[PDB]
């Protein structure tokens, strides 16, 4: 009922929905809007309520739902739940908010873009209880949609808990593989947290799918490539090499052999001993020539004893 | 202009990630609002935010600031401090800058608040294993940190104060108590801090005798110069404000030798020899071709009568 009251503060429309009726203000223009009504005229909090039921008579119409994503000229790159939706007495206010756009949810995905480096709240780990919470109810888009907002940006103390966590729930679906192993690229839940998921890994994918190869192999390589990662290179060897659209499967096979042929150099002793100890010699497989094509031949200095192994069982 | 604030709109979850990003910005807020710095204001208001924030500016409390939480035991036993050093020191540097020379934002109201917190972790601080070892090294090194940097902020903080000056005694005992159970943060509180050391007087004798008036001190202001000048000569670049732009290392560098060269030679001295040593190293194998001017640094009063070779001989005279 004070929903343009809340208008007041900064300058905030009454629009349709995906008309963004801005203020000619935004970036303190919303904090002024949640001090107004939010905090000073209408109530401390039973302004912040009223005006949450005021505006939520507008929230059936998902225009000023997606709108709130949306891009339509704000108040001078967002709308009303994307742009200015940023309260921390609102922290869990609009989180009980994030869990009734939740249910029926995407929209629930662009919830988690409203997410995605959310505001920073109240209490992470209540939302990430929460979040975790109520994707077991919904589908991994949801949940994998959450992990990736998360992934970089959530509250690392019980953040890399929850995300030991989630990879402890990891094994029941490969869903959460490539969203763990985005934050499983990006840090570690773990310092050996990190370790033993990777430990996860090796078995991973023994016989996965197409790009869920890629993905589970950027994982299973690059996550955390130790020193002694190099013999879980070899591990990979044995376990999913069998080297089969299917050149987009040996796109995705280069994405990761490649990104990591020259990002960390220990894959370069990797396919070394992936062909020179036990498979350049006895059983090969073709992916260790095409590999061989990547790694012993495609190093930038490591290419010399590349050429030493590259013809070492090449005239044996 | 949307550059350089959405860049610190965009560095601010930078603000506190997993600590490294937050010793790179500590260091680094001073140079971009020294240099490139007409947009300080919000980066006081930054510095300010986060100070008053996880420091305390509290009144008459337990420790001087709450280190509790300055600490890896602010994440879960895990070691990552979230420097308390770092950010007290880019807090009394880049407020020294902004303030006393930017008008000689976060700037002047920080001024005004960041006047009365550093007043107050002055007189704060100074008015008084394996297992839990991660307590005692990481609140230890910060404990110890902490007491330096407040050291400078009161150390220029007076000009001949008697006051200004016990504080800074107070600082110097407390750290010394810290040696009982060091990389220090001394840019030129430490580099200019020795002018009045090795200096002879101006005015203050009972201020200058009070300050330094003690040989622990001495052996603070000598091993903030010697870890210093050795950090240059080999390790790398430098701490401070002085590192990256190595004019101010060749001219401090200059002025420091001729001060600690005079407290050597007319006058502890195993300091000064071993100091003089380390950095005339330094002045051969980093100013190949400024040595030119820097050994006649040290001997002339201006570089009007001879040339290198003239100082090769001239300078091996002396």
């Amino acid at each position: 009922g004070v929903f343009e009251e809340l208008l007041r503060t900064s300058g905030i429309i009454l629009k349709v929905g995906e008309g963004q009726n801005e203020i000619a203000v935004d970036q303190t223009a919303f904090q002024k809007k949640l001090r107004v009504a939010l905090e000073k005229h209408p109530s401390y909090p039973g302004v912040v309520n009223e005006f949450i039921s005021g505006l939520e008579s507008h929230i059936k119409d998902r225009s000023q739902f997606k709108n709130c994503l949306l891009p339509c000229t704000p108040a001078r790159c967002e709308s009303l739940i994307k742009l200015l939706l940023g309260i921390k007495i609102l922290q869990p206010a609009v989180v009980t908010l994030l869990l009734e756009k939740i249910p029926e949810f995407n929209f629930p995905r662009l919830i988690v873009n409203q997410f995605k480096w959310l505001d920073g709240l109240l209490d992470s780990q209540d939302l990430v209880k929460k979040l975790m919470q109520m994707l077991s109810v919904s589908p991994v888009p949801i949940q994998h949609d959450i992990i990736t907002s998360l992934p970089e940006i959530l509250e690392d103390s019980q953040q890399n808990e929850v995300a030991r966590e989630l990879s402890c729930l990891l094994k029941q679906g490969r869903r959460l593989t490539v969203p763990i192993l985005d934050a499983l690229s990006r840090l570690d839940l773990d310092a050996e947290l990190l370790a033993k998921v990777r430990q996860s890994a090796m078995t991973i994918v023994p016989s996965v799918k197409l790009e869920d190869l890629p993905v589970v192999i950027k994982f299973i390589l690059h996550n955390v490539k130790a020193a002694d990662a190099v013999e879980v290179i070899s591990d990979l060897r044995k376990s999913l090499d069998l080297s089969s659209t299917s050149q987009n499967c040996v796109k995705l096979l280069f994405d990761v052999i490649k990104l990591a042929v020259r990002f960390q150099k220990d894959v370069s002793e990797a396919w070394i001993k992936a062909i020179e100890n036990s498979t350049s010699v006895s059983d090969h497989k073709v992916l260790d020539l095409i590999v061989l094509l990547l790694i012993h031949s495609t190093n930038s200095k490591n290419r010399k004893q590349t050429e030493k192994v590259l013809r070492s069982k090449i005239r044996l | 202009e949307a550059f350089c604030l959405e860049i610190l709109g965009s560095l601010r979850r930078c603000l506190s990630q997993q600590a490294d990003v937050r010793l790179m910005l500590y260091e680094g807020f001073y140079d971009v609002l020294r240099r490139n710095s007409q947009l300080a204001s919000s980066i006081m208001e930054t510095l300010l935010s986060q100070i008053k924030q996880y420091y305390l500016p509290q009144q008459d409390l337990l420790p001087p600031l709450k280190l509790e939480g300055c600490i890896m035991a602010q994440g879960d036993q895990i070691f990552l401090q979230e420097p308390l050093a770092h950010l007290l020191c880019c807090i009394q540097h880049c407020l020294a800058w902004y303030k006393s020379t930017v008008h000689l934002e976060e700037e002047d109201v920080g001024f005004e608040q960041n006047f009365e917190e550093m007043l107050e972790s002055v007189t704060r601080r100074m008015i008084k294993s394996s297992g839990v070892g991660v307590k005692n090294n990481i609140y230890a090194i910060q404990v110890m940190g902490i007491c330096e940097v407040l050291i400078e902020y009161n150390f220029k903080i007076g000009n001949f104060s008697k006051n200004k000056f016990e504080d800074v005694l107070g600082l110097f005992t407390c750290y010394n108590k810290l040696s009982e159970i060091s990389f220090l943060s001394m840019g030129f509180v430490s580099t200019l801090l020795t002018a009045l050391f090795r200096d002879n007087a101006q005015s203050h004798e009972e201020s200058l005798a009070v300050l330094r008036s003690s040989t622990e001190f001495m052996r603070y202001a000598v091993s903030v110069a010697l870890q210093k000048v050795q950090q240059l000569e080999e390790m790398g670049q430098t701490d401070g404000p002085d590192g990256q732009n190595p004019e101010k290392m060749f001219q401090n560098l200059c002025k420091i030798t001729r001060v600690l060269l005079w407290r050597y030679t007319s006058i502890i001295s195993l300091l000064c020899l071993e100091g003089l040593l380390r950095i005339f190293n330094t002045m051969q194998q980093l100013y190949a071709a400024r040595i030119p001017q820097f050994l006649q640094a040290l001997d002339i009063t201006d570089g009007d009568a001879e040339e290198a070779d003239i100082n090769v001989t001239e300078k091996a005279a002396f």
